[PDB]
């Protein structure tokens, strides 16, 4: 989840 | 001594933001607690320079700083823990409670640039370099070593987590960037290595050197 869904 | 970091954002000027992995848990906890508090205190008078919370495109609230109020529909913010910027309406802004201030946990994103490389001045060459780095490191965990300060942000070397390959050196090897020479004697071995890769890139006629030198 560190990419924030991106 | 390389430290693990998570690369969050790459800028068009070949700078990049990273988060220290050693404090990733603390950021996660703060966000969890902040959002629980927001859920009970639903969204403040946005003004320039002020901290706030801002609702990102994943529908979650994050810590931010107001950089410019263009209009009530266009407030320019900077997400202090990630390094990205966004223009948003006032419905997506709130107060940052003292419980979640930068005194409680510092801003988690730090801006850096690559040591020993020049950012290409030609727009298309710079795009090629940025694009490479985005593909290879954006939203990934890397290793980082701070090399030197500057009149600007600090310059660093990055390594790929797996191969331990030097990322900036990879750019030079590919002919995507030129080497930036420094005088410090402790940088001579690494700069010589970078110049060696640059000359090989030139001989292979890669990217910047496609048509010769």
């Amino acid at each position: 989840g560190r990419a924030r869904g991106q | 001594s390389y430290k693990p970091v998570f690369v969050t954002e790459i800028t068009d000027d070949l700078h990049f933001y990273v988060q220290d992995v050693e404090t990733g848990t603390q950021l996660e906890k703060l966000m969890e607690n902040m959002r629980n508090d927001i859920a009970s205190h639903p969204p403040y008078a946005p003004r320039r320079g002020e901290f706030c919370i801002a609702k990102f495109v994943d529908g979650e609230w994050y810590r931010a700083r107001v950089e410019k109020v263009e209009s009530p529909a266009k407030i320019h913010v900077f997400y202090i823990d990630y390094g990205n910027r966004e223009v948003l309406p006032s419905t997506r802004l709130g107060t940052l409670s003292p419980a979640f201030s930068t005194r409680v946990l510092p801003a988690q994103a730090t801006e850096y640039a690559f040591a020993f490389i020049q950012v290409p001045q030609d727009d298309d060459a710079r795009t090629d370099a940025v694009d490479s780095v985005v593909r290879d490191i954006q939203n990934t965990q890397c290793l980082l070593n701070v090399e030197h300060l500057s009149a600007g942000c600090p310059h660093v070397t990055l390594q790929f987590a797996d191969s331990k390959g030097d990322v900036g050196l990879g750019l030079v090897k590919e002919g995507l960037v030129m080497v930036e020479v420094r005088k410090e004697k402790q940088f001579q071995k690494v700069i010589t290595e970078y110049l060696n890769a640059q000359e090989s890139a030139k001989s292979a006629r890669l990217n910047l050197w496609r048509y010769g030198d």
